[PDB]
């Protein structure tokens, strides 16, 4: 246990860091797009209220960004620290994208900084749109490149194993692996979406309470509509990624949907409870999706989990996450799909609290679905790294340091999150 | 393995490139902290910290470019250095977390703006040391002592006359470099203090720093004779550096054109750091961590170099344009 | 190939749809 506790403690710490990181990140990814769009709408419409929401957002986008950065550094460093032998092999291959994430981030950060400190000096709004285009591009570029890491972690190749030593590396093969498309896509979509619901959750708060129709109805009207779109795309690329899994890594998917047994027409599950050792409790399941319109043939035989080695299978508590993530997906999509439809273009329900409440919950639900989803996609992953890559069990270092540093960091982040939330509310209540 | 030597050659200059801005920011968020400890003015902290932070943002780019680059050329460091350097990292990261958290919170938080400058006092200095430990150990040992390698109590290698030599090689030069940068554009009648403190830190440079450049030499005689020999083979660079320092000192003593003070400073600590690296090369602490060990595929070496070029090609012009937005004189 | 490419497409679409909202039912309506 002087070099096995960390096998767990590390996982635990890393979770605690990155879990935080993401709160301050998908915002970093989705917000700038929304900002760009708001500017663009304000410009195209000559409505200098949207143009106020762009900066009204940016002003906090900053604070989000920084907290993002520090946690980013944290994880960045923690990487090789907690998992040396991993990087001993794969570092050669991961090095680049990881860099390109932050490069893309600096590239965006320049223009972000320009807009931030030229919108109050130099000329014309288009010339500030053109500064806000590179930002979102650089944001999504981060995600592309950094996700290419995870995507690669999930799947080879671009390497060769000389009795353990990883060599003969092709950049773009390892970078542009089979998972990369679905990862990049689903991640971008479910991060445009998330922030899209996050802004709606401000507009619905501010509009619900001190009903300054002014910005706060326009905000909702846009953010909700875009949120709908992004949730739809998100779901599409969800089905896509699911199909990818069903074809290439059903170890996850079969654990997500508890398909121990391999079959042609295999029903999905809405929610259940199988305690790790075959204890089927709540059982609500429907016939199969990722075959009928995905594979175009309902009787496409889904691989079963039994057919996966039990040293190669991930946990069964994964299902719950799929439930969470997907159901949030659909529900939230519905809320979105109604708001603009029914609450605006039909029966003027906007001013009803019955929406504003749900729309206040909107963003938090999405972020939850984010954390959940990440847990799902990453935890279906623990028992493969130990094979085609290298033993997870033999990836960590020492115990009596990690256990404490974990708690130090725990505290640190606890403070971060809270403080950030506080300041980030204070600002909005100051109304600049 | 040429590409592998070029990689570390450039990444060393990423660490230097970091050192440059980091000096300015950590000097600022410290000297400014004392100078505003008296009268914690939110007007002044607002006006200051509206433009300070971008630097600090730029720093972490150097830092992380370095950190992410190095392991692309040397995953075996990610094994060894990674597995060894378990604690100082986390601390440094805490210190950073603090720095940034408050850099953000202060932007729209006057409560933190005044009280949590304490934190900038703490971190602004503590960070240099917390890097200096790794920079130290990188030419030291975790299980590497004298006769033929005795296992070392890492808990008691903290206190050593070679480590504080690096703490001095850092802190004081942070102070001095920062002071020189602040002086360079000290376009005010109230710039007399900057040059006096800059003088003190220049005297610290001629002393504690260039002193430590020799403390390292007179520690290596008993520690690492190969490194000592290399360092004597590049001591002329430390001389050159001392001469450039003398040039920056002459610009200090005399004229208002501190551009040459900054160039002289640049080449000064650039060479005083670049030799300090060169001597350590070609290897990284261990004989198993020599540049050519655990031979990697060298295409992604070229790609990584491309990425470093792409990086610097922003890092530098960001600052070159940052020093044209404040002028508009071409 | 089609399903390996498709996602990013779907995304790209969703983006410019998300823009197109700003022109359709934002500029000339509600
Ligand atoms: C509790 C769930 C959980 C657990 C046990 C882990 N992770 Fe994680 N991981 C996620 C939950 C997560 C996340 C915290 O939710 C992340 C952070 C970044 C992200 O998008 O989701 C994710 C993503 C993520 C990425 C995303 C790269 C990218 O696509 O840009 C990498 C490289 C890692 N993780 C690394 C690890 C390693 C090496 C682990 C060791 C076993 C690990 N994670 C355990
Ligand atoms: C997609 C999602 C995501 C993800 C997944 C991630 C994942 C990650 N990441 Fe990240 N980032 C991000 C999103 C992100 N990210 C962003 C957005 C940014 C910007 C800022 C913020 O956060 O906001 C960053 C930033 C960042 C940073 C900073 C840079 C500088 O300083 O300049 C770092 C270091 C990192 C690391 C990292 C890592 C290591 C990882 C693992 C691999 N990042
Ligand atoms: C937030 C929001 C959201 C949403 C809505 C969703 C919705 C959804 N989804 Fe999701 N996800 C998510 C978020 C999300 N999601 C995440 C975050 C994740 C992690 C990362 C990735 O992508 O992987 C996932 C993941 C994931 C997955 C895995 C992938 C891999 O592993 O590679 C899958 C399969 C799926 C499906 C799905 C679906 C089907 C749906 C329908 C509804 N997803």
């Amino acid at each position: 246990m002087n070099g096995y506790d960390p096998v767990l403690l590390s996982r635990i710490l890393t979770e605690l860091t990155l879990t935080v990181h993401i709160i301050y990140a998908t915002i970093g990814v989705g917000v700038p797009l929304m900002i760009a769009i708001a500017q663009w709408v304000g410009i195209r419409k000559n409505d200098m209220h949207y143009i106020l929401l762009a900066r009204r957002w940016t002003r906090g986008f900053v604070i989000t960004v920084a907290v993002g950065v520090v946690t980013g550094t944290a994880i960045g460093l923690q990487l090789s620290l907690l998992w040396p032998n991993f990087m001993q092999l794969a570092g050669q291959v991961i090095s680049l994208p990881l860099f390109m994430e932050t490069f893309a981030f600096f590239f965006e950060a320049i223009f972000l900084g320009i807009y931030l400190y030229t919108w109050d000096r130099f000329e014309n709004q288009k010339k500030h749109l053109l500064l806000l285009i590179p930002v979102a591009i650089g944001s999504s570029a981060s995600a592309m490149f950094i996700t290419m890491v995870n995507a690669f972690m999930n799947t080879p190749q671009g390497f060769e194993l000389k009795n353990g030593e990883l060599v003969n590396i092709d950049p773009i093969v390892a970078m542009f692996n089979p998972a990369m498309p679905t990862k990049v896509a689903h991640v971008l979509a479910t991060s445009y979406m998330t922030s899209a619901f996050v802004l709606a959750s401000i507009a619905a708060w501010h509009l619900w309470k001190g009903n300054r129709h002014i910005y706060h109805r326009k905000a909702l009207h846009l953010t909700m509509k875009t949120a709908f779109i992004f949730s739809v795309a998100s779901a599409l690329v969800g089905d896509l990624s699911g199909k990818f899994l069903a074809e290439y890594q059903p170890e996850k998917l079969a654990a997500a949907e508890w398909h121990f047994e391999t079959s042609s027409h295999a029903p999905l599950i809405l929610f259940g409870t199988l305690e790790e050792d075959n204890e089927v409790k709540y059982a609500l399941e429907i016939p199969y999706a990722l075959s009928i319109l995905a594979h175009n043939h309902p009787a496409a035989v889904v691989t079963g989990l039994n057919d996966i080695p039990e040293d190669e299978r991930p946990p069964l508590y994964i299902h719950y996450l799929f439930d969470v993530m997907v159901t949030i997906g659909v529900f939230l999509m519905v809320v979105a799909a109604v708001y603009w439809l029914g609450s605006i273009f039909r029966w003027k329900w906007t001013a009803k609290n019955w929406f504003f409440g749900l729309l206040v919950a909107g963003g938090p639900l999405a972020m939850i679905a984010i954390e959940a989803g990440w847990y799902l996609a990453e935890v279906g992953r623990q028992p493969w790294i130990l094979r085609g890559y290298m033993k997870t069990a033999e990836g960590a270092t020492t115990s009596a340091h990690v256990d404490t540093m974990l708690v130090l960091f725990c505290l640190l982040y606890i403070v971060l999150v809270i403080a950030s939330a506080t300041v980030l509310i204070r600002m909005f209540r100051r109304n600049p | 393995m040429t590409l592998e030597v070029i990689g570390i050659s450039v990444l060393w200059l990423f660490l230097f490139g970091y050192i440059i801005v980091a000096s300015i920011d950590f000097g600022a968020g410290f000297f400014s902290v004392y100078s505003h400890w008296a009268n914690q003015q939110h007007i002044l902290h607002r006006i200051i910290q509206r433009y300070l932070s971008p630097v600090w943002e730029v720093t972490n780019v150097f830092l992380v470019f370095f950190f992410v680059g190095i392991v692309g050329f040397f995953p075996k460091t990610a094994y060894y250095y990674g597995s060894i350097l378990l604690v100082p990292a986390s601390i440094a990261i805490v210190l950073l977390a603090i720095r940034g958290s408050y850099y953000a919170f202060h932007t729209y938080g006057e409560t933190e703006r005044n009280w949590y400058l304490l934190a900038y006092g703490l971190t602004g200095l503590f960070i240099p040391a917390s890097l200096s430990i790794v920079l130290t150990i990188s030419e030291g040992g975790f299980v590497e002592e004298n006769a033929a390698g005795v296992a070392l109590d890492y808990g008691k290698l903290f206190a050593s006359p070679l480590s504080w030599s690096v703490v001095l090689l850092s802190v004081t030069s942070v102070l001095y470099i920062s002071a020189v940068f602040l002086t360079y554009y000290a376009d005010a009648a109230g710039d007399e203090q900057a040059r006096a403190l800059l003088r003190r830190y220049a005297l610290l440079w001629s002393g504690p720093t260039m002193l430590s450049a020799l403390l390292i030499i007179y520690q290596l005689r008993y520690h690492n004779p190969e490194h000592y020999d290399n360092l004597w083979n590049v001591a002329w660079m430390l001389v050159i550096s001392f001469l450039f320092f003398v040039i920056t000192v002459w610009l200090l003593g005399r004229q208002r054109r501190f551009g040459w003070a900054f160039i002289a400073l640049l080449f000064q600590y650039a060479f005083a750091f670049y030799a300090y690296g060169i001597s350590h090369y070609p290897y990284l602490l261990y004989p198993y961590l020599t540049i050519y060990d655990g031979f990697t595929n060298e295409t992604m070496a070229m790609a990584l170099i491309v990425a470093f070029i792409a990086g610097l090609l922003l890092l530098i012009p960001s600052l070159y344009l940052l020093m044209r937005l404040f002028l508009f004189n071409k | 190939f089609l399903i390996m490419y498709a996602p990013m497409v779907v995304v790209a679409l969703s983006v410019v749809a998300a823009f197109w909202v700003g022109l359709k039912d934002v500029h000339v309506n509600e």
